[PDB]
């Protein structure tokens, strides 16, 4: 998924 | 606990109740996952009713492909159903 | 009772409970992230500063807004979260 990409993008992040 | 937090709070629970019953106790097998969109979701589960048809959601759910649905995948899981249900709030 | 379904519809509704007040109706700008942050999930925080982080790693195409996609990608990290706790 794009969307699994980005959760794990974020989770990274916060 | 605030609407949201209770929500975020039966996400997390709603997944357990189900990957702990077998095997890893943190992910769903096919089982597993079956048991839970048919109780846990059945406004959502239509066309999914099909075996081979539940078998391909389930394959585009696994997207590390290691044949269950972790926590992450049944997250965007919940979201691509969010997103779907929210087209109709938007219209 | 499903109350993953129930979920699944305060997910929804409480992003328009915000997004709808300034600019796009269907975004949330920082002020209306603010409102959302403070009065729905406040075991989750703060300063203007710490609005600010948080603001733009939500907004992760950069137009300065959280659309309902990037706020469903919130919601899933702060699941994960709190599902990393029950782990332990
Ligand atoms: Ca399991
Ligand atoms: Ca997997
Ligand atoms: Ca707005
Ligand atoms: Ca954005």
């Amino acid at each position: 998924d794009a969307m699994n990409r980005e959760v794990s993008s974020l989770k990274n992040k916060l | 606990a605030c609407p949201l937090e209770k929500a975020l709070d039966v996400m997390v629970s709603t997944f357990h109740k189900y990957s702990g019953k077998e095997g890893d106790k943190f992910k769903l097998n096919k089982s597993e996952l079956k048991e839970l969109l048919t109780r846990e979701l059945p406004s959502f589960l239509g066309k999914r009713t099909d075996e081979a048809a539940f078998q391909k959601l389930m394959s585009n759910l696994d997207s590390n492909r290691d044949n269950e649905v972790d926590f992450q995948e049944y997250c965007v899981f919940l979201s691509c159903i969010a997103m779907m249900c929210n087209e109709f709030f938007e219209g």
